[PDB]
């Protein structure tokens, strides 16, 4: 009857809620996944009005709901700054035992994202706040192992150092800000990495800060 | 006259119109350039790039129409007009003449037409609804921005936004800008109106790849060639339609200004591609105009393809405050961004305040309610006297700044971010003190 | 009835954080004023005297303000407020500087930096802001460097996974505990209207009004003791006393939660209710007595105000005397210490 | 003013137009 047909489409539903559901989370894609969330929804109103009040059916209509409501989620969790670390956060505050090859969107999806919005919240900012600490460190490394010392010929006897104030300005510009990485709140596991290159800034500084004044002594005691 | 035979070559139905459409639009035009004057706002400059732009948008609305009634060329005509006359000005009465004109204008020069069939209070134009660059209703474009906002959401910024009026006939000036030859635009208005938002919607929504220049300490005009290049190859070799933004954080440097004037008004910006990079150029625009079906070998004709795809697929997007060139301002098109209206506010409210309880069962309505917002309905309901004491507040600010400029004061503007944090402080406050009490209770 | 209370309450707190902050204290209360009118011809109901201060802080935080340089004004405590319920960066306009180490202060545990914009190194700490999450202090906002403006505005591009701002030429990873507060010492500055936009306006200007309410504030400490008492009893009871009684009911509750045999050992607990309940009668006096203690703290309020107009009037000509001759610079706190001078060290009032 | 700022813009407007009226509008070359 009435009852039995809802019961198939209802299955039939649930069909591609499970399908959708299989998919891993390496390949799911989020504004795929909201095209065909949506089209679920759009299946779900073509239903007669007298399925549609069949509780099974409001319940899979919500619960799809749901699903695009955490969608926002879905995108702000497939994320590079993720990573593994926050991850495994995520993994010890949900209390779920995941295995990150097998992870897949219905585990996510089991799991109350709705419920558990200020969890996610909190692992997404500190995963942008060290993100911005692990991408400055990029651009630190990539600047100072691609820089190069500008030579000018100097009366046919010397190729001297010219570019003194771009250098300086340079590595003070770099000593600041890695000191004042040392006091960020997420400075936890970019420390080590960090020390080392203030290490490394300072010691370059420091040469510099000679060898300058070696310089314009030496032009000027030649002249 | 020429041009208009020229464009109404394509439908031979309204021939015997390319005549008298001409002396309309030259009259009307005319009348404005009387009307309005550099004077009352700088930005009141009129000139015969205004009467192409016109022939332009009108080519642009026949060009893909087989046929046409003469009702629906008076109809492209008049929207037109708004769209270059209306736009920029500034004040209510100045609109008023300006709408109430066009139609004297119309039949001045167009007896015996349809006025209902050719001119509707809310004249609409745009092409998302359907395939071809047709009339729309106000209804069903306001649902389909509505969906385009919700999915805006999600993909780029998170922050909600209202679809008022104003912001639709803005989204829709700006999608008709987006999609005009060398379409350049001005968005011209007050701080925090939500010039940049509705530019980058419009944009986004549209497919437009949105650049922007990154200015910074003695910032070299080499620079802003280099960023020319590479926006033109982009436009022009690699057929990528981009919406090139500016805002006042760079455009206050007239010296990039003034060049940029060159590519808003030809299309090209001559002596930027030179030496190697001309000879990079012309293999590129060789290898996309192979890509596309041309085989144009001569590095002149190759140089004239670019100029056209950059006519076509590069739009300049200027943004700024009520110093500029009347130059650049003859060369984009004007749009201006009031402050929000009462109305605006009030359904600002009305969406921000939603999620609100807002809810007395036993509200009672006050004889003679202090109403601000004049369309509310009546007997009002407790969240819609919420709503309308929101908007009685920021006119209440408003009120406030006049009388302490009047006295003398120094005073501060009042922007619609400023309502828009009004309303946001209610939703927080509202939430925080009900989850206090309930837990309390 | 808070329940019938909160929506008009609300509506008023928030109408006063997001948009007074820039004018002085008699045009606040005059803004306040024309709002509250409103509501009450509308029939939305709201509490006859909304308490600002104590609706929008509980007494902790006001308490640990005070441990900072926050002066103990009401201008300043409304300031404060705005300065910790802000949705947008505020631009603080005190003049004296009491008000940007306040903000050091408060913010001294989340290593908060002290910038110019007048300084050659601004933008590189601002980045360091941007991308570490440091609160940020940029004092000399008259010269506001619009660079700034995508980083009050807060448009962010989530390109990748990593969140951006255009910063110069530069694209700075904005960090989630950034927060930056502009400051300025001149009183008498302009801002365009799009600074406006960006920026809440916090104005910590002492003028004609707020000098006048200290004054008065200080006449009622010193010469009416018992009325500044109750005073303060009516600004307690807008919640502070409430809240007091309810710790003592969750006190309670906590002793009658163990009750197995030693409720009856002495059969005396009910001590600690009688304790709970005479306080309850307490602030139920304070409560059936407000309208009568208002009456009597405005009339006595009334009787110090000329001499608090008096000390307005005497501090702004010492104020303006400046133009007379270069030398007859007379600070707040120098004509604050001539009437403490009247008020307590006064052998004339022995 | 800066002693007591509220008067001042009435009777400035007044003395500016009665100055106005003293000076003569014009002088001729
Ligand atoms: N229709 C809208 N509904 C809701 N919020 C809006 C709307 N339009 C703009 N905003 C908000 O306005 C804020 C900033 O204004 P913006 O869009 O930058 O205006 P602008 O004209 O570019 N200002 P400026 O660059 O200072 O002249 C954002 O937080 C937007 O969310
Ligand atoms: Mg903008």
């Amino acid at each position: 009857q009435d009852l039995k047909g809802v019961w198939s489409e209802l299955s039939k539903i649930w069909e591609q809620i499970d399908q959708m559901k299989e998919q891993p989370w390496v390949s799911v894609q989020p504004r795929k996944l909201r095209q065909n969330l949506d089209g679920l929804l759009n299946q779900l109103k073509n239903f007669p009005a007298r399925l549609r009040q069949y509780a099974s059916y409001e319940f899979v209509q919500r619960l799809l709901k749901g699903y695009l409501k955490i969608n926002m989620l879905v995108i702000e969790l497939k994320s590079e700054a993720l990573k593994d670390r926050h991850w495994k956060q995520l993994m010890k505050r949900l209390h779920v035992n995941w295995v990150v090859s097998e992870l897949t969107l219905g585990q996510i999806w089991d799991v109350d994202l709705q419920k558990n919005e200020a969890v996610v919240k909190d692992v997404l900012l500190v995963a942008q706040g060290e993100m911005a600490l692990e991408e400055f460190l990029k651009q630190i490394r990539e600047v100072w192992n691609t820089y190069e010392l500008d030579l000018v010929n100097y009366q046919n006897k010397c190729r001297l150092i010219r570019g003194w104030d771009d250098l300086f300005n340079k590595v003070k510009e770099h000593i600041n800000s890695v000191s004042a990485m040392k006091l960020s709140p997420y400075y936890k596991v970019f420390e080590e990495d960090a020390l080392s290159w203030e290490d490394k800034l300072n010691r370059i500084m420091a040469l510099f800060d000679v060898w300058i004044d070696v310089q314009r002594r030496w032009v000027y005691l030649e002249g | 006259g020429t041009f208009n035979r020229a464009m109404l070559r394509l439908v031979p139905s309204l021939r015997t119109y390319a005549e008298p459409l001409t002396a309309a639009m030259v009259e009307f035009y005319t009348m404005s350039q009387e009307r309005f004057t550099q004077d009352t706002q700088p930005h009141y400059i009129y000139s015969p790039r205004e009467m192409t732009r016109w022939v332009r948008g009108i080519f642009e609305a026949l060009r893909p129409l087989e046929t046409l009634p003469v009702e629906g060329l008076i109809r492209i005509w008049a929207h037109e007009a708004l769209r270059l006359f209306q736009d920029r000005l500034v004040e209510d009465e100045e609109r008023r003449w300006t709408d109430e004109n066009i139609d004297l204008v119309a039949l001045k020069h167009f007896p015996n037409i349809d006025k209902e069939k050719a001119m509707s209070r809310p004249i609409l134009y745009s092409n998302w609804l359907s395939k071809d660059y047709i009339p729309v209703d106000q209804e069903e474009l306001r649902d389909y921005v509505k969906a385009r906002l919700k999915v805006f959401y999600e993909e780029e910024l998170d922050v909600p936004l209202v679809l008022f009026n104003e912001v639709l006939d803005h989204v829709l000036r700006i999608d008709r800008i987006f999609r005009q030859p060398q379409g350049h635009l001005l968005l011209i208005g007050v701080s925090g109106a939500g010039k940049t938002t509705l530019s980058r919607f419009v944009a986004w929504m549209n497919g437009l790849s949105v650049y922007q220049i990154k200015v910074h300490r003695k910032y070299t005009g080499e620079d802003f060639d280099e960023d020319l290049r590479t926006v033109l190859r982009r436009s022009g070799c690699k057929n990528e339609k981009i919406a090139f933004i500016m805002d006042e954080s760079n455009v206050l440097d007239s010296g990039f200004l003034e060049r940029m004037n060159t590519l808003l008004a030809n299309g090209e910006v001559p002596g930027l591609f030179e030496g190697d990079e001309y000879a990079t150029l012309m293999t590129q625009c060789k290898e996309g105009a192979q890509k596309e079906g041309l085989m144009l070998d001569s590095h002149e004709e190759l140089y004239k393809w670019f100029t056209s795809q950059v006519i076509r697929n590069l739009h300049v997007v200027f943004t700024m405050n009520p110093a500029t060139s009347p130059a650049l301002f003859n060369r984009c098109v004007l749009n201006w961004f009031g402050d929000w209206s009462t109305e605006a506010l009030y359904q600002v409210g009305k969406e921000f305040t939603s999620k609100m309880d807002l809810e007395k069962p036993n509200y009672v309505v006050p004889d003679y309610m202090p109403v601000v917002y004049d369309k509310l309905p009546q007997p009002p309901s407790h969240r819609e006297a919420i709503v309308n004491s929101c908007v009685f507040v920021h006119q209440t600010l408003h009120q406030a700044n006049a009388r302490l400029a009047k006295r003398g004061g120094r005073t501060m503007a009042i922007t619609p971010r400023h309502y828009l944090d009004f309303i946001n402080h209610y939703a927080n406050l509202f939430h925080e003190k009900r989850s206090e009490l309930e837990e309390q209770q | 009835n808070q329940m019938s209370t909160i929506a008009g309450d609300c509506l008023l707190s928030a109408a006063f954080i997001a948009y007074a902050g820039y004018f002085d204290q008699q045009m606040r209360q005059n803004l306040f004023t024309t709002w509250s009118h409103h509501l009450q011809q509308a029939n939305i109901q709201f509490r006859t005297d909304i308490a600002r201060t104590e609706y929008l802080s509980n007494a902790d935080e006001r308490l640990r303000w005070q441990a900072s340089s926050l002066p103990a004004d009401d201008l300043c405590t409304e300031n404060a407020i705005m300065l910790k319920r802000f949705n947008r960066y505020p631009l603080i306009i005190d003049p004296s500087g009491q008000a940007t180490e306040f903000i050091m202060n408060e913010y001294k545990d989340r290593k908060i930096t002290r910038t110019s914009f007048l300084d050659d190194a601004f933008r590189k700490n601002l980045e360091s802001a941007l991308r570490f999450g440091n609160p940020l202090l940029v004092q000399d906002v008259e010269s506001y460097d619009p660079v700034l403006n995508p980083v009050l505005n807060r448009e962010v591009r989530r390109t990748g996974g990593r969140v951006l701002i255009t910063l110069g030429d530069q694209d700075i990873d904005l960090s989630p505990s950034f927060v930056i507060f502009l400051s300025t010492r001149d009183p008498t500055v302009e801002f365009p209207p799009d600074l406006c936009s960006r920026v809440t306006f916090v104005n910590f200007t002492v003028t004609r009004s707020s000098l006048q309410s200290q004054c008065l504030n200080e006449v009622l400490k010193a010469e009416r003791p018992d009325v500044d008492e109750k005073r303060s009893d009516l600004l307690k009871l807008q919640g502070e006393f409430q809240l007091r009684l309810r710790q003592l009911e969750k006190s309670l509750l906590q002793a009658l939660n163990e009750v197995k045999g030693r409720i009856l050992d002495d059969d005396t607990i009910i001590t600690t209710l009688e304790n709970l309940k005479r306080e309850a009668a307490e602030v139920t006096r304070k409560v059936e007595e407000t309208d009568i203690v208002m009456q009597e703290v405005e009339t006595v309020s009334q009787q110090y105000l000329p001499l608090s107009t008096a000390c307005s009037s005497i501090y702004f000509t010492m104020e303006s005397l400046k133009q007379i001759h270069f030398l007859y610079q007379y600070s707040l706190q120098f004509f604050l210490d001539i009437y403490h001078n009247v008020l307590y060290e006064n052998p004339n009032l022995k | 003013m800066l002693e007591d700022e509220d008067a001042w813009m009435r009777t400035l407007h007044t003395t500016a137009s009665n100055w106005l009226h003293l000076i003569p509008q014009t002088l001729s070359h």
